RNA sequence: CCAGCCCUAGAACAGGGCACA
């Protein structure tokens, strides 16, 4: 197996020089061997990507999925860790920077079919990884406007060269 | 029918990452002005409803302990009073349940 | 800015809902009665 | 005096920042205050805050984002308190939103903030060759359909009144001002420094003197968002983006014995309490009328 | 095509749906407040209103008596229906029940759940959704409009 | 088909394996302080003068 | 310097955890600038246990020291105090030594702080103290 | 409901005018346009009036199917193929 | 504008209504 999301939380940075902007705190947390499915957990992980922690908890409280409670507990433990261990005041000043889900070790069973046939049934397990960064959530990217489209097209036209001409 | 070829990860992602399959965000979430917990604008508050449900379960437990039988239902109205309360002139003649707990702030005397 | 969904009855009070209803009703009645005589205000050439 | 409007705004902001730096340096050390939370939701909560640095907005940030989004005003144990005002001593805080049972204080604060924003729009939506002097913001109740602001224009401007196009341009400027998030900053200063802050508006000087005469310490409250500074009573809302709907309803010229004043009346509704289109039109038609409340 | 259908299919058929609604009505008459699925409670509300009307029809009415005998499975609730529920619903016309959607069931099915309650019961009042006060900004503006309209007449 | 998981980390020590240790625990120090010195409240004012 | 070996040789097993546990994930910048009052031996005690025949001699020494302490965060930001302020501290270090041991090095055992000592310097950040997390069937009780 | 009517240039009326049923007189022929009664996703027998297979003479799970939909040589089905859908 | 609630609209999503009463 591999356990690096946990050790990602033990790196220490050198002290900051007077004048350098304050580095935002990054908190890595994870839950291993969840009975939920990998893709069904990826859906809930994608739901709460880039959102504030309070908004993510508000969405997960009313999500009807089973992994919603697991992700909510993981987010709450990550907030508690960020407040206690790391020097992070304003416990509501965290946003979900990274939120993905990986697979775990499966359990192989037999699924009977009929006429003496069977199938390989896989009891699936998943991991949920989350990363909380101190600060306001980054603004959502807006779709490209017509002015930007026209600018990019004009620049593409201006970048042309006479090919195989020299 | 059997599949003719293996579907690639590209088409698989295009299928199961379409916004039709993504979880939609809910915009009807608000806070409860009483306890501060989260609730939907069209649904009762879970915390307050749990409080009321626990109080109702206790009241029903006591009112069922009062009636030693399964088919013994009162033919008159019922009134629940808490510690330090007395039945009024309008509440007399009804069945009386007495709770040792003090009257909650949300339960109105009426 | 996560703006929430709103309708016309969310922020109204127990006393302003009937007032709003009757106000819109009287406005609609007046507007429908104003157009009852179309041939005397400014009709187009027949 | 030979002073450009941009130079006047620059010097006003410079003296404001100097007074703010003096207020900050008045406290050399970092004292810890213990502020309780007497709200109905989470009682018994205690915040160990910094003296003259931490704010009720910082308390709300410690609590939850829902508090920062909903709570507009704060009640520090005896009186309303805006979110971006640093706390002074150990106290107890109660947060106040728009949908409270007695939201009168928040209504007054929102009315004052809307009046201040409208005055900021009017002061800068006019020609530089003309003189424009804001008198004050008449404290009208919320039952009145509009918030009013008193202006005095150049002498050669007393014959014309703004048309619907001009009112729409004022509304567009106010919406553009709302678009950019500008927090309302407060400052407890003295009349001595407020006089040199303004130094040009005789009406503003008279208002500052009248507000300082009723105070035994001669302390007046200045408010500033972006580059606009104004004197007003009571606290304000934390941000401008709280104002969702905003319209400049009308202007009314009142001619007195000494001079005439243009009362600009406008209407606004928050993001939390935005109304339907027809309701907004009815309220706007009511606000188009005259509002006369001074004492 | 289910145009103009008013009853939803429940249980193992029409008779099973009738029996389910009958059990729910018996429980509602007994406890004055129950909680079930949203669809079953929405189907039961009309039967509860009609049962209160049949109870208001009187004790000596043989039709109402046999209707109560059929519906109320526990036979100790018929005197209750005729001497507690019907007498206390006299000035009212159709406002006998109150149905409110409660959060989804905490079980794995996550069923949409409602709570039905006979008005005027001896139970803690549910957290009913109260409208905003007249002291709100918008409500005060509408009050000013109303006062102007009153003064204009 | 019949397979299970392993490595369920649990910490459970009992008095029997605690006392059946072949060699005692060698301690290079004690637990805490036996006789704590309670200083007089006038140290802040007597530290101002040397003699 | 995070020299756990020499730290174990200097301080004892009761002094090591209390000074390494809450700091193993932080950066320290500690220095020694001045000392107004020389250290003074206050009292000397000895604990003799006859079950093994072992004697531990503890010596309390009062120190008036002038130190500069700056505890940084695991991300590099200042947490506790500045690295240039020479704060004055008064402590009572209790050293201990096993007298039966042939080597018997002098090791710092405990750190007594008087109860009337001035409170420590305030932290740079703010703290929220949560109230009692209430169950639905429980009501808040305001203490006065 | 908001509809558009193609009129001549001499039969134009001012916008905002009311229109009444006496616009039509007893004895006249009219055209009536409306959205018909929607029966949802209906089968081929109710949508196109196709005949089904016999009821019980051996047929297995086909009593309402459309049957053959195209020809073997075309190796595809034509766009004008009658198939179940909205009705 | 679309939270919710009805529908002669609908597999889901969509679509029409929710002031007279
Ligand atoms: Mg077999
Ligand atoms: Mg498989
Ligand atoms: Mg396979
Ligand atoms: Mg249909
Ligand atoms: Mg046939
Ligand atoms: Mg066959
Ligand atoms: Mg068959
Ligand atoms: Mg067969
Ligand atoms: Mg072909
Ligand atoms: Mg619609
Ligand atoms: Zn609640």
């Amino acid at each position: 197996i591999s356990r690096k999301w946990e050790k990602k939380n033990k790196i220490v940075y050198p002290p900051q020089l007077p004048g350098e902007p304050r580095r935002p705190a990054e908190i890595y947390h994870c839950r291993r061997q969840i009975k939920y499915s990998k893709d069904k957990m990826w859906y809930l992980a994608k739901l709460i990507r880039g959102m504030s922690i309070d908004q993510a908890l508000a969405q997960l409280e009313f999500s009807d999925k089973k992994g919603a409670q697991i992700i909510k507990e993981v987010l709450l433990e990550a907030q508690d860790m960020a407040v206690r261990d790391h020097n992070v005041e304003f416990r509501s000043n965290l946003y979900v920077a990274e939120s993905t889900s990986g697979r775990g070790q499966y359990l192989k069973r037999i699924r009977y079919h009929g006429r003496g046939r069977f199938g390989i049934m896989e009891k699936v397990f998943c991991h949920y990884f989350v990363k909380l960064v101190e600060g306001p959530p980054p603004p959502r990217e807006a779709p490209k406007t017509a002015v930007a489209h026209a600018r990019e097209y004009i620049q593409e036209l201006r970048n042309r060269t006479i090919t195989h001409a020299l | 029918a059997a599949p003719k070829n293996r579907r690639s990860i590209e088409v698989n992602r295009c299928r199961r990452r379409n916004p039709q399959k993504l979880i939609k965000v809910k915009n009807n979430i608000d806070v409860c002005p009483e306890c501060g917990h989260l609730k939907q604008k069209h649904i009762l508050c879970g915390y307050c409803y749990e409080k009321v449900r626990k109080e109702t379960a206790e009241i029903r437990r006591q009112m069922g302990k009062q009636e030693g039988g399964p088919f013994r239902a009162p033919t008159t109205e019922t009134v629940v009073l808490y510690s330090g309360e007395t039945p009024s002139e309008q509440d007399q003649g009804k069945r009386i349940i007495e709770r040792e707990r003090k009257r909650p702030s949300w339960f109105t005397q009426n | 800015h996560g703006k929430s969904v709103t309708w016309w009855d969310e922020h109204l009070s127990e006393e302003n809902v009937p007032f709003v209803k009757q106000l819109v009703s009287d406005e609609n009645k007046a507007q429908l009665a104003s157009k009852l005589c179309p041939l005397k205000d400014e009709p187009w050439p027949i | 005096s030979q002073l450009s409007p941009t130079e006047l705004i620059e010097m006003q902001n410079d003296l404001f920042n100097k007074e703010k730096n003096r207020q900050l340096s008045l406290t050399p050390r970092t004292e810890k205050i213990e502020v309780k939370h007497v709200g109905k939701t989470d009682p018994g909560t205690v915040f160990v805050m910094n003296k003259n640095i931490s704010t009720p907005y910082s308390c709300a940030m410690h609590l939850s984002e829902w508090y920062c989004r909903k709570s507009i005003l704060a009640l520090v144990d005896g009186q309303p308190w805006d979110m971006y005002k640093p706390l002074t001593k150990s106290c107890e805080i109660k947060f106040l939103t728009f949908k409270d049972d007695d939201p009168g204080e928040v209504n007054k604060a929102y009315w004052r903030s809307c009046a201040m924003m409208m005055g900021c729009v009017i002061e800068r939506a006019f020609k530089d060759e003309y003189v424009v002097s804001l008198v004050r913001a008449p404290e009208v109740p919320v039952i009145a359909g509009a918030f009013c602001y008193d202006v005095v224009l150049d002498k050669r401007l007393d014959e014309w009144m703004p048309t619907k196009e001009n009112l729409h341009s004022f509304t567009k400027d106010a919406r553009a001002l709302i678009y950019k998030d500008l927090p309302f900053e407060t400052l407890e200063v003295e009349a001595k420094v407020a006089l040199e802050i303004f130094q040009h508006n005789k009406y503003k000087l008279d208002f500052i003197e009248e507000k300082a005469s009723q105070n035994p310490e001669r302390i007046v409250k200045l408010h500033r968002f972006g580059d606009f500074i104004d004197v007003s009573e009571g606290p304000l809302i934390p941000r401008t983006s709280i104002c969702f709907q905003y319209e400049v309803s009308a202007v009314h010229n009142l001619q007195t014995q000494s001079s005439l004043v243009r009362r600009f009346q406008g209407l606004s509704l928050p993001v939390h309490l935005r109304a339907h289109f027809t309701i907004w039109n009815k309220l706007l038609e009511r606000s188009r009328k005259m509002v006369t409340e001074d004492k | 095509i289910s145009h103009g259908r008013v009853f939803r299919r429940l249980g193992l058929g029409p008779e099973s749906r009738i029996h389910l609604l009958q059990n729910l009505l018996t429980g509602l008459v007994r406890h004055e407040r129950i909680e079930a699925s949203w669809a079953r409670v929405d189907e039961l509300r009309g039967y509860a209103e009609k049962l209160i009307d049949y109870g208001k029809l009187g004790d000596t009415n043989e039709r109402a008596m046999r209707m109560a005998d059929f519906w109320l499975t526990e036979k100790d609730l018929i005197p209750k229906l005729f001497q507690v529920l019907a007498p206390r619903f006299q000035g009212q016309n159709g406002g006998y029940t109150r149905m409110l959607q409660i959060p989804n069931r905490n079980e794995q099915d996550r069923a949409k759940m409602a709570v039905i309650e006979y008005k005027g019961n001896c139970l803690p009042p549910l957290p009913l959704p109260r409208r905003d006060s007249n002291l709100t900004l918008l409500n005060q503006l509408l009050q000013g409009l109303r006062q102007d309209q009153e003064a204009s007449s | 088909s019949e397979k299970e998981f392993v490595e369920h980390a649990r910490k459970a020590g009992l008095v029997i394996p605690h006392e059946r240790l072949e060699r005692p625990i060698h301690l290079a120090c004690t637990a805490g302080i036996f006789d704590a010195y309670v200083p007089p409240e006038g140290d802040a004012r007597i530290s101002s003068l040397s003699k | 310097n995070s020299d756990h070996d020499r730290l174990h040789t200097l301080v004892t097993e009761n002094c090591f955890p209390d000074m390494v546990w809450d700091i193993r994930y932080k950066t320290v910048r500690w220095s020694f600038v001045e000392s107004l009052e020389p250290p003074q031996v206050v009292q000397v005690r000895c604990s003799s246990l006859m079950n093994q025949g072992n004697i531990y001699g503890q010596v309390t020494v009062r120190m008036h020291t002038r130190q500069t302490l700056a505890i940084y965060d695991r991300f590099g930001r200042l947490m506790y105090g500045q690295e240039d302020v020479p704060r004055d501290v008064l402590e009572y270090v209790v050293f201990e030594k096993h007298l039966v041991d042939p080597y018997g090095s002098w090791r710092m055992h405990g750190k007594i702080i008087p109860p009337w000592a001035p409170p420590k310097q305030p932290i740079l950040k703010t703290v929220m103290i949560p109230g009692p997390q209430l169950k639905p069937w429980e009501e808040f009780e305001e203490p006065q | 409901k908001v509809k558009i009517f193609n009129v001549t240039e001499n039969a134009v009326i001012k916008p905002g005018t009311p229109l009444y049923a006496a616009h039509f007189r007893p004895g006249q022929y009219v055209d009536v346009t409306a959205k018909t009664i929607g029966k949802g996703f209906q089968g081929v027998m109710r949508r196109w009036g196709f005949k089904g297979q016999p009821a019980t003479h051996g047929q297995t799970k086909t009593h309402r199917r459309p049957g053959a939909i195209s020809t073997g040589d075309v190796a595809r089905v034509w766009p004008g193929t009658k198939m179940p859908g909205q009705l």
